[PDB]
């Protein structure tokens, strides 16, 4: 009898759920190449271990 | 509309009967509500004057110094050919002001032309 | 190809034109609360008061 | 209840749209009215300029950027030792094709002879790790010689 | 629609928005970044682009010695923007969502 | 939990996020800021730090003549970051609150 | 009513989290992928990396 209230609720929650993955993608997926450090960690004394 | 001999009512909105078959004469007539719309009062400060203009929003100037703007019918303001900065926003590029002393309605100016 | 005495220097360039799309404004909506709830009914509007 | 729900969602959506519009105004100021050094703020690459275009309910920025294209390997040194002096590039980087040393601007290969107008002297040759022996030419010596 | 719901027109028409964008484009093309900070100072466009090359750490002779190639690259990039815009129907997703 | 409430997993796993962060770290370490603007251009890390010293208005010889001291300072600072984060948990409250 | 309250609170919290995520993405672009001259945007002092 209440109509489409909770369909609205599920739509809002789904929007939030998608936005979470969008947030993570925008933060961390800022490069399409997967770069790797050389096996010899010689950087002139700088230590990134 | 083509109401087949079994169809009595008509609903393209599904909650309001927008059409109906008259029982006496089987002519089918559509039902459109009479009219409605907002009413806005354009005024300068009462610390300046008591004159007002009235905007009947989104209605033609027949349902109601009569100026048909894209925002509706304006009554009590004279339309001027000049362009100024917006003072009271009316809508769709039209603005209103109070100048010597009457309320004027005009197309707003975006700025002075300048060729480099 | 990292090393302690190697560098990569570009010898050319590309002029790149990219598109960024940003929403600015929404449709301006107005609702007549009484008309939506209690359309042209005076008993309903009196109750809504 | 339905009307209140609609108005609440409209308020939240309007807040999001206001954030987007503030970002658009900032980009109009910093990318169209100027050249931005902020990485990725205007486009991908080194920002040169931006052009705005109106769109229904929004804006489209055409970001013109500079992208290095065809890189080449060279050998580097942090400084050059000539007469017990350590020479450092005023602008650019010391670069070597295998046999000869040059100084280049950092973003575009343009080899130039290492000269005293090209470099500046700081200290002796015993402090810098990886300093490379090479000659630094003085343009004044031929002029006062001839 | 007929239940007390109305749509108010924007104050600025689409033509006025186009006029503002055209004014911004003309100012940028004819005066670079000067009109933003004050009076518009005219400068030939290749010299403005040389300014911008200096701004990204590249010497001006790189632009001047490659002016035709750079102009061709820019023109073709704008043309590719045109082509892609009229080829990807999901390009304007951010606006259509609104 | 038991009343129609479900928790959806993130699209990217923690391992994938770690992979992205490791790729960013490797790119920065091996190529400085070049991989963010285009192709990754290798450069010795002391030379990159000299570039950054120039970026903050300090001459390159200041870095090169103090390379061991600067590297020791950086290493000690990173070690202290590890120590401090492992010492007190309230530093991560911003995340915990979420 | 309880479900509506929860969903509205989730929407507001999601807006705040989205603002935080946008700031984090901007800092990833400008502090990690480049050297920023914006005072205090990438730590206290003159930003190196
Ligand atoms: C970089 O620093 C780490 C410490 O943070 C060094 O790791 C230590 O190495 C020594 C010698 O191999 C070991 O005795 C220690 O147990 C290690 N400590 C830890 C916490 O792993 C590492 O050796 C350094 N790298 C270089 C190249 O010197
Ligand atoms: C490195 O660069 C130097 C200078 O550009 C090269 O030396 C020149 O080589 C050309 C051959 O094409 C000669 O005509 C010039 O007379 C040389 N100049 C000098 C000053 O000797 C050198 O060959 C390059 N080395 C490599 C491996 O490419
Ligand atoms: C750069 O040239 C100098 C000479 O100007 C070299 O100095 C010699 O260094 C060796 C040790 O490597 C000493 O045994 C000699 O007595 C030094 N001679 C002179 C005249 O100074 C220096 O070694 C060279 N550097 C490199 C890396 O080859
Ligand atoms: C009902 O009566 C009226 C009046 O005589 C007539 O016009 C109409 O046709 C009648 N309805 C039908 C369905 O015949
Ligand atoms: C108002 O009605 C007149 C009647 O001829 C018509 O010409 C005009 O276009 C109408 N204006 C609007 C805004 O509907
Ligand atoms: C504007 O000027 C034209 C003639 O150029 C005239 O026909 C028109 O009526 C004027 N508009 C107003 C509002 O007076
Ligand atoms: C740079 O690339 C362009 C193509 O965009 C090419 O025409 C030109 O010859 C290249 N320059 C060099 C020096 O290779
Ligand atoms: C530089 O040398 C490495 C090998 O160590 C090679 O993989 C890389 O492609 C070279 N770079 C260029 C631009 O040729
Ligand atoms: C670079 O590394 C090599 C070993 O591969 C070493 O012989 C050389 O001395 C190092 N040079 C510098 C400047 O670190």
């Amino acid at each position: 009898q209440y109509g489409s209230f909770c369909t609205q609720l599920n739509r809002a929650l789904t929007g939030i759920a998608v936005e979470q993955d969008k947030n993570t993608q925008e933060v961390f997926a800022q490069v399409k190449q997967i770069y790797k450090t050389p096996p010899i960690k010689d950087f002139g004394g700088f230590n990134f271990s | 509309k083509k109401f087949l001999p079994f169809q009595q009512f008509g609903r393209d909105i599904a909650d309001t009967t927008d059409a109906v078959r008259d029982p006496q004469t089987l002519e089918i007539l559509d039902i459109t509500p009479c009219s409605f719309g907002g009413v806005s009062v354009i005024t300068p400060g009462t610390n300046t004057s008591n004159q007002v203009a009235v905007l009947y929003q989104g209605v033609n100037c027949t349902e109601v110094n009569v100026f048909q703007t894209r925002a509706g019918c304006l009554i009590g303001a004279e339309h001027v050919n000049n362009s100024y900065e917006c003072d009271i926003p009316i809508g769709a590029g039209i603005c209103a002001s109070y100048q010597t002393q009457s309320i004027i309605a005009y197309t707003m100016s975006l700025g002075a032309e300048n060729s480099v | 190809a990292y090393s302690n005495n190697s560098i990569a220097i570009p010898t050319n360039f590309t002029i790149s034109v990219t598109t960024e799309i940003l929403p600015v404004s929404m449709t301006k909506t107005s609702v007549d609360c009484t008309m939506y709830i209690c359309g042209d009914s005076t008993e309903c509007s009196n109750l809504l008061l | 209840q339905s009307l209140q729900t609609y108005v609440t969602q409209q308020l939240i959506r309007a807040a999001e749209i206001r954030a987007s519009a503030n970002l658009a105004a900032t980009k109009m100021s910093e990318c169209v009215l100027g050249q931005s050094k902020r990485v990725d703020f205007c486009g991908k690459g080194y920002h040169l300029m931006s052009f705005p275009q109106s769109a229904p309910h929004g804006v489209v920025f055409l970001h013109v950027t500079y992208v290095p294209a065809q890189e080449k390997n060279f050998t580097t040194a942090p400084a050059i030792c000539h007469d017990g002096k350590a020479h450092f590039p005023r602008e650019g980087v010391f670069v070597s094709n295998g046999t000869h040393w040059f100084v280049t601007q950092r973003n575009f290969y343009e080899p130039q002879i290492i000269t005293t107008d090209n470099t500046f002297v700081s200290g002796n040759c015993d402090v810098v790790i990886g300093i490379v022996n090479n000659t630094v030419y003085d343009p004044l010596q031929p002029e006062l010689d001839s | 629609k007929f239940n007390g719901l109305t749509v108010l027109p924007p104050l600025l028409t689409d033509e006025m928005i186009a006029q503002y964008t055209s004014a911004l484009l003309a100012g940028t093309i004819t005066s670079g970044w000067t009109f933003g900070a004050g009076p518009a100072l005219q400068i030939p466009f290749p010299m403005q682009m040389a300014y911008r090359f200096n701004g990204i750490g590249v010497t001006q002779n790189v632009l001047y010695e490659n002016q035709k190639l750079i102009a061709n690259q820019f023109n073709s990039a704008i043309g590719k923007i045109q082509d892609s815009l009229s080829s990807t129907p999901s390009a304007l997703g951010k606006l259509q969502d609104v």
